[PDB]
């Protein structure tokens, strides 16, 4: 038992265990305490898995290290691509011509969509809807809910919602229940209406289906999805007009990533902003704020999607650090000074030299020690209760000039907002959307549901649980709208008579420095991701990835410090302790990619 | 009854689940609602811990010799198997436990199949393929990295419809799917044959769509689907749009040297 941060940490408590973590990407294991009340005073996060691809990195040819480390993850696939050829071309002095900024940016904002639509529906609407109540639903009155919910979605009809109750009745019926065996249905922690329900599975069934349209765009610039190529000095999508499907990219592909791209902008505006909207002011309206952790304080991006490229200050989603609270001071953040970003290994599954210090991912070292504490229960191949006062995760710590912060959509979203009151025009779109979405959620749909209004301020609702799944939803609308503009600035520069895809300048390797450094980031879908290398007579001399859900994943620094999921999960009631619905529905608000975290 | 499949997960990047919900023909939808009974994957399943655990004994008892396995990703050797830890225990008891009773047992990707990534060189988990440790089951290799999506369904539908493993090669891929190389039906070949090149990325060649062979396009070696089938419902492959095969189905394929040296 011990204070840090504002919390006090008790371990006295009953102790609860969740393994595996579920509708998660990889390997977690989740321990907590509660108290009489079935309070959580006691919270630890546990990664694992790890496949050390920093080492297998060592000694190879920097152009090809994007593909090793795109499998990192499929989930946000793409995305450590991006970061690594941008290091790469950072390290080697290499500008990309204008196309392949704008191709890359349209690739990545696609991700943006398909990871957080996918991950509201597929991974966390589960812990907000009963998928049972949902038998119970009256169609004419769930079409008159989705009418008053988005009246601009054309699948609305009382018919077409019998039709779907029908299909789950007889999935259900079958008695194979399969994704939804042994799930939580009935729980107190459920609160939306059997329409709600209704709707919230609807969406997830036409979210399904059309999710795999989305990524056709990657299709077209990277050949595949999962796992699109990427090219250091470019993009390997050659641009010819008149190559008529003679080369990768002309008109007709571009208007069809432009159908796609209309596609997600109505998908965004119609299905998913709403059902967030409106599942999170049922929520709020239930008294569930719980979740905050970190974002009440500590918050952290990069800083992405410059209107003008290579120039920072023009950033869409302007990033930097916020602490202790204080949204009217936003401190720069620069990931190339040693004293910034610094991850510590005391409490991980690794060994320094020295593990009082936290090292700059330049300097970054990654050697396995799996190795257990005495307050273990069980044994090294059967752990019954993992001892988090010694080394218990295979996710290393993270930090920020010695700071745990939280990053995600919900922290750029905080630092939009901290920007646009400074005077940032560039996040004037995400201030309105969040502007938007508080009069939404106090006044315009209790008013429309009739339930009483409330009075939140945004310093209120967004550090939360439901502020972070609200954030990544307007963060998907806001991505879906730049790329449109995107499409527009590529086609217009390859009809001005720009068709450039790729500078081979420094291709070659005889053109290199003989030693060089260099880093990428990459405001990916889950937060910060950042790829450090050292390049020494053509190959990897070191390669270190700090991740999002490294940062907000991360088990305790060496001066006891918790990251973001253990921080969010204090503090919580628990309906029942031995069914882990409110666990499941903060930690899955952080959408935790595991693999994402290890490497 | 629909047929029940267990969905393990090892040491994974998660693209092969990825991938299969990407599928036009069968959607992934409709494999899960009126195909197969979808009762473990730790992607989807609204059960966690405890309860998850559960489900494994009841399917294992009530369906013993009728559930299909499907493992995506690969158990380490290395760190006493807890490089990759499930319920306090490694990864390879599970996979070992479940394997037991199975039907049959689909090695989806070429994690699974036979290493992937974390088996590259020096492989510091030992990471190691399912039919290294599972040597007494029939095993189906669906290597890629990630497969076809409408390959991966096409497997499942095959399975089902039969309740047979569909006819495999020598390494055990299923014919119907890996019997052709890249370079035998890839559209740039007339380029191959006339001997015209890209040399360097976007070069007057490249704009035309010439061979990417010396760009290290490794389709001459390379067993899969992709310049038929091709990827997300036949939308384009990686040569398609502009990138050499990198030999992603290939055993191996991470350190047969860069992917941008050419073959010899
Ligand atoms: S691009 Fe690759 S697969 Fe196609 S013809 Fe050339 S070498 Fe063969
Ligand atoms: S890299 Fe893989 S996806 Fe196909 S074209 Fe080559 S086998
Ligand atoms: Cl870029
Ligand atoms: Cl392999
Ligand atoms: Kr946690
Ligand atoms: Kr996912
Ligand atoms: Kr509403
Ligand atoms: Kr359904
Ligand atoms: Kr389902
Ligand atoms: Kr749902
Ligand atoms: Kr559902
Ligand atoms: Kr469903
Ligand atoms: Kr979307
Ligand atoms: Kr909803
Ligand atoms: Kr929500
Ligand atoms: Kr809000
Ligand atoms: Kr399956
Ligand atoms: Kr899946
Ligand atoms: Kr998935
Ligand atoms: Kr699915
Ligand atoms: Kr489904
Ligand atoms: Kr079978
Ligand atoms: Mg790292």
């Amino acid at each position: 038992a011990y204070a840090t941060q504002g919390f006090n940490l008790d371990d006295r408590g009953r102790r609860i265990v969740v393994d595996p973590v579920t509708r998660i990407e990889g390997h977690m294991r989740c321990e907590v305490n509660v108290d009489a009340n079935n309070v959580i005073r006691n919270a630890v996060s546990t990664g694992t898995m790890w496949r050390g691809l920093e080492v297998i990195l060592k000694g190879r040819d920097p152009r090809d290290a994007w593909a090793f480390v795109e499998r990192i993850c499929g989930v946000c696939t793409g995305c450590h691509a991006l970061a690594s050829v941008r290091a790469v071309e950072n390290a080697l002095d290499i500008r990309i011509p204008k196309n392949a900024h704008l191709i890359r940016e349209i690739m990545a904002k696609t991700l943006q969509v398909h990871d957080h639509a996918v991950h509201f529906y597929h991974l966390h609407a589960l812990d907000w809807v009963d998928v049972m109540s949902a038998l119970k639903a009256d169609p004419k009155r769930t079409s008159e809910l989705q009418q008053l919910v988005s009246p601009a979605h054309p699948l609305s009809s009382a018919g077409y919602f019998r039709d779907i109750q029908n299909r789950l009745k007889r999935f259900v019926e079958s008695g194979q229940l399969g994704p939804f065996m042994n799930g939580y249905w009935g729980s107190k922690a459920y609160v939306l209406p059997p329409e709600a329900n209704l709707m919230a599975v609807t969406h997830y069934l036409e979210a399904l289906d059309l999710q795999k349209e989305w990524v056709k765009i990657h299709t077209i610039f990277g050949g595949k999805n999962p796992h699109p190529n990427y090219l250091v000095g470019g993009v390997p999508c050659a641009i010819n007009l008149d190559g008529a499907a003679s080369a990768p990219v002309n008109m007709e592909r571009l208007s069809f990533v432009k159908a796609r791209i209309d596609e997600i902008i109505e998908f965004n505006k119609n299905v998913y902003v709403p059902d967030v909207l409106a599942i999170g002011t049922l929520y709020k309206q239930a008294g569930w704020l719980y979740g905050g952790g970190l974002a009440a304080t500590n918050v952290l991006d990069y800083g992405e999607y410059p209107n003008v490229a290579y120039n920072k200050s023009t950033d869409q989603l302007p990033g930097g650090a916020i602490l202790n609270g204080n949204w009217d001071e936003v401190f720069p953040v620069d990931p190339r000074d040693s004293q910034q970003v610094q991850e510590f290994v005391s409490h991980s599954w690794y060994k320094y030299a020295d593990e009082s210090v936290g090292l700059h991912p330049w300097d970054g070292v990654t050697e396995p020690n799996y190795v257990l504490g005495a307050n273990t229960k069980g044994t090294r191949t059967r752990i019954e209760q993992i001892d988090e006062s010694a080394k218990y995760s295979w996710i290393k710590s993270p930090r920020w000039r010695g700071h745990a912060m939280e990053v995600g959509p919900l922290s750029r979203y905080i630092l939009a907002y901290a920007h646009a009151r400074s005077g940032n025009k560039y996040a004037e779109r995400p201030k309105e959307q969040l502007e938007y979405s508080a009069q939404m959620i106090n006044s315009a749909i209790p008013k429309a549901l009739g339930l009483p209004e409330t009075q939140y301020t945004l310093k209120q609702l967004l550090p939360s649980t439901i502020g972070r799944t609200l954030a990544r939803a307007l963060e998907s609308q806001y991505c879906g709208e730049m790329m449109h503009s995107d499409w527009h600035d590529l086609v217009a520069n390859i009809r001005a008579g720009d068709t450039a895809t790729a500078n081979v300048d420094k291709w070659d390797p005889a053109t290199w420095p003989l030693q060089a450094k260099g880093v990428g980031t990459v405001a990916a879908p889950r937060g910060a991701l950042g790829h450090w290398i050292r390049i020494k007579d053509g190959r990897i001399e070191n390669y270190q990835c700090v991740v999002p859900t490294t940062w907000n994943g991360s088990p305790r620094d060496y001066k006891g410090q918790i990251g973001a999921f253990e921080a969010s999960l204090m503090n919580t009631p628990m309906v029942n302790p031995e069914q882990p619905v409110e666990i499941l529905r903060t930690l899955h608000s952080f959408d935790p990619c595991l693999a994402c975290s290890t490497h | 009854p629909r047929t029940p499949v267990l969905w393990l997960h090892g040491l994974e990047c998660t693209c092969c689940s990825e991938s299969f919900i990407r599928s036009a023909h069968p959607l992934a939808k409709d494999v899960v609602l009126s195909m197969i009974s979808l009762d473990y994957d730790d992607t989807l399943m609204a059960a966690a811990g405890h309860q998850a655990e559960a489900i494994l004994e009841e399917i294992m008892t009530k369906y013993k010799g009728n559930y299909i396995l499907a493992v995506e990703g690969n158990p380490p050797l290395n760190q006493d198997g807890m490089s990759c830890i499930i319920g306090g225990r490694p990864f390879i008891e599970q996979l070992k436990y479940v394997a037991k009773d199975a039907k049959a047992i689909i090695s989806w990707g070429s994690c699974a199949s036979w290493g992937c990534v974390q088996a590259a060189k020096p492989n510091p988990t030992q990471a190691t393929p399912v039919h290294k440790v599972i040597t007494d089951k029939p095993i189906i290799k669906v290597p890629g990295c990630p497969p076809i999506a409408e390959v991966m369904t096409g497997v499942i539908t095959y399975m089902l419809t039969f309740d047979r493993i569909p006819e495999l090669d020598r390494q055990g891929r299923p014919k119907m799917f890996y019997s052709q190389r890249i370079h035998d039906k890839c559209y740039r070949r007339p380029h191959f044959d006339a001997g015209q090149f890209v040399e360097e990325w976007d070069d007057e060649s490249a704009r035309k769509g010439f061979c990417l062979y010396k760009m290290g396009c490794k389709g001459p070696t390379t067993y899969n689907a992709c310049s038929t089938t091709r990827w997300n419902e036949g939308t384009s492959f990686p040569i398609q749009s502009g990138h050499g095969c990198i030999g992603c189905s290939e055993d191996g394929f991470w350190d047969k040297g860069s992917f941008y040296d050419r073959l010899t």
